[PDB]
């Protein structure tokens, strides 16, 4: 069976169920947008994030001594109705492919079941809901209903090429921190992508390639999976945790730090840059987090609301933590299961291994130099399929990586800037 | 994040 079991056209009428026009928690004003839920959960926006941040509202590129080297500027994509219907298709298509992979199926599940703690209530013997974790869906009858969601997934803002997860913060709590989580807000495009070169010496070289190779966007999507799987689950490492890359002598002269939270998701020798002890010392932080969730549990007696019912929801939790219960009914955190379920979350979900099981050609190292953007269209079969990707089995872009081949499968793409030879 | 300012 498929992750979207409902094949959606942009213009299909709103339902105001799983086809319909929200708002979201942005602590300002806006007006509704159209969009659809794809499965349990998780909805996509096709319209350029202008909305969860203020400040980045403005899709028009500054002037032209003020761009930086590595961006893309763009104002008029997303902004018809047959490219909505296109971006609602292609990345439909890229949750089918994720989904076709255990690890894939594996990662889905994970984020489905990681709902954001209701943790908004001001006094200890009640749950309560946060309602930025929240978005207000207009019904058939004008009105709006609030519902809790886990991910969506939105356009990019004024930066095209600059994908993000992003999450609405508390005023006093550390969501993406805390062990709490939040909803998360993925900026992508699965209209474009990037390339990369095939020589690792050239790849991490600022000064050299064009970038014949094209990545594969069902893996960019996926690395941003990751990072929402361990936000849901609140347990990013704080981005003020970095690496001075020692390691690349252009790095090194531009004095760039990479934070710890991305080599852990590139995973494989990235992730060995963080120590043992920095990697004991963030294991037991969130261990004391869940346990602080238990305690917190415990201490409630009653429910606000009446959308769902406190044994209903305590246990949703339970599943979400893979807590234990005494016979008393208390809840507690257990090291196995603990280690499990951060394991999983941070060392299993990894670019690396989504690589492995896609069998694309990928960048090798999260620490390299991008080298071009090019325009692509994902959803006709004949370019592009959920088993595939762009090596089409039968043809001659089966082998070597012939699909991702820009130069021999050229007609896939439209080099629309150069990053080499800039920085 | 896709990528660093690289
Ligand atoms: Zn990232």
């Amino acid at each position: 069976m498929p992750f979207v079991n409902k094949q959606f056209n942009y213009k299909d009428p709103v339902n105001g169920v799983d086809i319909a026009y929200i708002k979201i928690p942005n602590a300002g004003q806006m007006q509704p947008v159209k969009a659809f839920k794809i499965h349990n959960k998780i909805w996509v926006i096709p319209e350029r994030d202008t909305f969860t941040n203020p400040e980045e509202g403005d899709l028009n590129p500054p002037p032209e001594a003020k761009q930086v080297p590595v961006s893309y500027y763009d104002s008029t994509y997303l902004s018809t109705d047959n490219e909505k219907d296109n971006y609602l298709k292609g990345v439909t298509k890229l949750f089918e492919r994720i989904y076709s992979t255990d690890l894939g199926r594996m990662l889905l599940t994970s984020i489905v079941r990681g709902i954001p703690f209701w943790g908004g209530s001001t006094i200890d013997t009640e749950l309560k809901v946060i309602d930025t974790n929240c978005i207000n869906v207009i019904q058939p009858d004008g009105s709006y209903r609030s519902e809790e969601l886990n991910l969506v997934i939105i356009g990019p803002s004024a930066d095209i090429i600059q994908f993000e997860c992003k999450s609405f913060g508390h005023e006093v709590l550390n969501l993406t921190r805390n062990g709490y989580g939040s909803t998360q807000y993925i900026r992508f495009s699965p209209d474009f992508t990037f390339g990369f070169e095939e020589s690792l010496e050239v790849d991490t070289n600022p000064l050299l390639g064009a970038g014949k190779f094209a990545t594969d966007p069902a893996v960019t999507l996926a690395h941003e999976l990751i990072h929402a799987g361990h936000r849901l689950y609140g347990i990013a490492i704080n981005p003020n945790r970095v690496f001075k890359v020692n390691t690349n002598a252009y790095y090194e002269m531009s004095g760039l730090e990479v934070s710890f939270e991305e080599l852990r998701t590139f995973g494989g020798h990235d992730a060995k840059f963080i120590d043992s002890l920095q990697e004991n010392e963030f294991r037991l932080y969130y261990y004391n987090k869940f346990k602080d969730i238990a305690s917190t549990l415990n201490k409630a007696k009653s429910i606000v609301g009446t959308t769902a019912s406190l044994q209903y929801m305590k246990n949703v939790f339970k599943e979400k933590y893979l807590l234990s219960e005494d016979t008393s009914g208390k809840f507690s955190v257990d090291k196995l299961k603990f280690d499990k379920l951060y394991k999983m979350l941070t060392e299993i979900y990894t670019e690396d291994n989504f690589v492995k099981f896609f069998k694309v050609l990928n960048r090798k190292t999260y620490l390299n130099f991008d080298k071009a953007v090019f325009k692509i269209n994902i959803v006709p079969k004949v370019n592009y399929t959920i088993y595939d990707g762009f090596n089409l089995r039968n043809t001659n872009l089966a082998a070597n990586f012939n699909g991702q081949n820009t130069e021999i499968n050229n007609m896939n793409f439209t080099k629309l800037k150069n990053f080499t030879g800039l920085f | 994040r896709r990528a660093t300012k690289m």
